[PDB]
RNA sequence: GCAGUCAAGCGUUCAUAGCGACAUUGCUUUUUGAUUCUUCGAUGUCGGCUCUUCCUAUCAUACCGAAGCAGAAUUCGGUAAGCGUUGGAUUGUUCACCCACUAAUAGGGAACGUGAGCUGGGUUUAGACCGUCGUGAGACAGGUUAGUUUUACCCUACUGAU
RNA sequence: AGAACUGGCGAUGCGGGAUGAACCGAACGUAGAGUUAAGGUGCCGGAAUACACGCUCAUCAGACACCACAAAAGGUGUUAG
């Protein structure tokens, strides 16, 4: 199923993590939004299967 | 599952040896599935899979760790049907980890708990209590 | 930097009448009416006409003068609610078990049942906010339609729906199973 | 002892899933030193046994994030000290090393908790033996064996009772 | 641990630093009145919940020398350049 598959990939797959604090982030986000790590820049995409 | 037995049979218990294995008597060491407890001793009851060590029997059956179960057990014990009950002596069988005897026969009554765990004890048992 | 005034206009169309004092808000129009609070803002509502209205800040800090905006856009939902209301439609998505999506009533609460989520035996259930109506519709296979007048009475409902089938002790990029929202748009 | 920053490299490709050189910033007082402030008209000293409470730098259990997470297994990280963390062989041992069970057998503090609570195996009086050293008396943080563990009725604390 | 110059404690109370041999102010017969030092003026607590321009919101804010601690490295938090 192509279409639903993708439509599933946006919500498990098109993400951010966040370097420090491997929190889950928008995939254009540009600053993790937790206070752990103090809004910290330094993000990565999510690892494809 | 088995329903609670009154515990007889302490860590370094010696009790005769049931089976055609070769063995003469065991030597209990461990109580497998026993919890924790300062100072408590691990005990096993009748159907308690132990594990043991051969004190007097063949020499190839000595000087070694093996699995082993209860099927006799002199201390008395109470079922839900209300009665005590015990038997004349302590007795077990060798048995590998799985639960399939090491012998092919069963000398003397075995209790209707550990038959019902085990199906391996129950078909080389002759006299279920 | 304290700016000195900050303005918004909101536009009213033809049929929908707005009420609002003290920071109360009500908003009447052909599909219903809406009603919200507002006592935590601190701005000021003015009417220009029957057609604008205006809401201001002064003296306003860039914390608060950006709450200013948040306010236009939540009356603005709520007149396109009340004259062309929200509809959520979501998928149903499995790789062997079929999703089984009912709706049933449990002491009259008009609850919505989840079955066969990867073949669990669980039952999962999601109560339906009131104003929320559910249909399933035709000729699409397993889809689910949610309508109403509040746009976050109809998010946060289909939002449950999605957050009660989530994996467990699974990798998520594999088990790609679950129930998503697929399109945002209006009734009409 | 524990935790960061930088990122040359490792990772088939790919700095940062997981690791990480050359450097550099800290934290801790459960290591050992440095020092000699308190005590020589004396604060009973190693370990174990017993018992309570506290710390989190989390071994297990609850809920989660991440992976070079298909499943199973495992690894890294977050909130968390609520609740558990054992039975034995040798050794006086703390330590250490094996056997076995277990969801797991995590690390520490409390005058290196705890001797008018015990025990006295060790160390550390007087007896005695050996080896090396010394002319000798004798010495040895070298080995060995035998060696008295006192008092609460007072105040407070605590447990119960008028 | 050991030297140099000066001022101190020891030999010294009094006001202040909650508390302290050494810091700050000031050194002392017995009393009255007035004015101050250092330090303070929401309440404990004597004295403006005074005036003025800004900054800061911390799910471990901050709060006054000696003094009873915090760093490198970071933040599209907010402010000015
Ligand atoms: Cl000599
Ligand atoms: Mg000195
Ligand atoms: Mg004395
Ligand atoms: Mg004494
Ligand atoms: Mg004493
Ligand atoms: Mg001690
Ligand atoms: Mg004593
Ligand atoms: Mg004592
Ligand atoms: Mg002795
Ligand atoms: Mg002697
Ligand atoms: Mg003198
Ligand atoms: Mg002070
Ligand atoms: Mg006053
Ligand atoms: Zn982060």
């Amino acid at each position: 199923e192509p279409s639903l598959k993708a439509l599933a990939s946006k919500y498990n797959c098109d993400k951010s993590v966040c370097r420090k604090c491997y929190a889950r982030l928008p995939p254009r986000a540009t600053n993790c939004r937790k206070r752990k790590c103090g809004h910290t820049n330094q993000l990565r995409p999510k690892k494809k299967l | 599952t088995k329903f609670r037995i009154s515990l007889g049979l302490p860590v370094g218990a010696i009790m005769n040896c049931a089976d055609n294995s070769g063995a003469r008597n065991l030597y209990i060491i461990a109580v497998k599935g026993s919890g924790s407890r300062l100072n408590r001793l691990p005990a096993a009851s009748l159907g308690d899979m132990v594990m043991a060590t051969v004190k007097k029997g063949k020499p190839e059956l000595r000087k070694k760790v093996m699995p082993a179960i209860v099927v006799r057990q002199a201390k008395s014990w109470r079922r839900r049907d209300g009665v005590f009950l015990y038997f004349e002596d302590n007795a077990g069988v060798i048995a590998n980890p799985k639960g399939e005897m090491k012998g092919s026969a069963i000398t003397g009554p075995v209790g209707k708990e550990c038959a019902d765990l085990w199906p391996r004890v129950a078909s080389n048992s002759g006299v279920v209590v | 930097m304290k700016y000195i005034q900050t303005e918004q206009q909101i536009e009213v169309p033809e049929g929908v009448t707005v009420s609002i004092k003290s920071r109360i808000v009500k908003v009447v129009g052909p599909r219903g009416t809406l009603t919200k609070n507002l006592k935590h803002i601190d701005v000021t509502f003015t009417k220009v006409n029957n057609q604008l209205i205006k809401v201001a800040v002064h003296n306003g800090g860039r914390k608060h003068v950006a709450a200013l905006r948040t306010v236009k856009s939540l009356v603005d939902n709520m007149i396109t609610g009340v004259t062309k209301g929200y509809k959520y439609k979501m998928r149903y998505v499995y790789a062997h078990f079929p999703i089984n999506v009912n709706i049933v009533e449990k002491d009259g609460a008009k609850f919505i049942e989840v079955r066969n989520f990867l073949g669990d035996k669980k039952i999962r259930n999601v109560p339906v906010r009131d104003g929320v109506t559910i249909e399933f519709s035709t000729n699409v296979k397993d889809e689910i339609v949610l309508s109403g007048n509040s746009v976050e009475d109809v998010s946060q409902n289909a939002a449950d729906l999605q957050q009660i089938c989530r994996v467990r002790n699974k990798d998520i990029r594999k088990f790609l199973d679950g129930i998503y929202v697929s399109h945002k748009g209006f009734i009409t």
